[PDB]
């Protein structure tokens, strides 16, 4: 990856106006899983079964409860220099904002807010984080119901349309777009470096593993990325001194 | 209308 490092900052050095997208890779983590997301984390099994999302939620507190890693730093760095103008990411835990990226596009929304289905009442993540700590499944304080639920994306269920169309926008005219930890198997996410592809932009891929997307790629890296990134942002820095 | 779904090739 010396070469594609090496490469990947000479494009972004370049670039005028870059973009980054995310996805779960972005943090290093029977066989098959207790919990399957598309099952306990999509609408018709949350309108089902409220309380097996909870649980769900509850087995992968250690990720939600992650700081920043160098990766999210390396990004807020590429930003503050310039380079980098918008960050789109699949991510719900808000670690880009928490690094100290600005303009953050949430395709699949936060734990920030959520709502209950049965009344309505809205709830900041704040009010329920406490008790979701100690195992203790949030539920409605007004009229008791199960069915709260965080203002995020679940399987199913409709992307929010504002941030939808500012993400597409940023991969129609960025010059430059690097994909970090996504897999593109989530959809229409997945869509968005193909986007960028039709629009010209120079292409790059920091990933685990490798995806069927590669092919489209001019620099692809294999490898975790909060050990590349840092390594891409200091070669980027060279690059911008005497 | 588009709503979040996951395919693997
Ligand atoms: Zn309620």
């Amino acid at each position: 990856m010396e070469d594609e490092i090496r490469k990947a900052a000479e494009i972004l050095a370049k670039s005028k106006h870059a973009v980054v997208f995310t996805g779960a890779g972005i943090s290093a983590e029977g066989l098959w899983r207790k919990y399957d997301p598309e099952e306990v984390a999509s609408i018709s099994g949350f309108k089902r079964n409220p309380r097996a999302f909870w649980e769900f939620s509850m087995e992968m507190k250690d990720k939600l409860f992650a700081e920043p890693n160098p990766a999210h730093y390396a990004i807020a760095e590429l930003e503050r220099m310039g380079i980098v103008k918008a960050v789109i990411t699949q991510n719900i835990d808000m670690l880009h904002q928490r690094a100290g990226s600005r303009r953050v596009l949430e395709l699949h929304g936060s734990m920030d807010k959520l709502d209950c289905l049965d009344c309505h009442e809205t709830y900041d993540w704040s009010e329920f984080v406490e008790d979701f700590n100690k195992g203790e499944i949030p539920r409605c304080r007004k009229c008791g119901s199960y069915y709260v639920k965080p203002r995020v994306v679940l399987f199913g269920e409709p992307l929010p349309q504002r941030t939808l169309f500012e993400a597409i926008e940023e991969a129609k005219h960025c010059d430059a777009f690097m994909v970090v930890g996504s897999s593109l198997v989530v959809y229409p996410a997945a869509e968005l470096p193909y986007i960028a592809k039709k629009a010209g932009a120079k292409m790059i891929i920091v990933n685990a593993e490798p995806t069927m997307a590669d092919p489209i790629f001019d620099v692809k890296i294999i490898g975790k990325a909060g050990e590349v990134l840092p390594k891409i942002v200091e070669e980027v820095k060279r690059l911008r001194s005497e | 209308r588009h709503k979040k779904l996951m395919f693997k090739t």
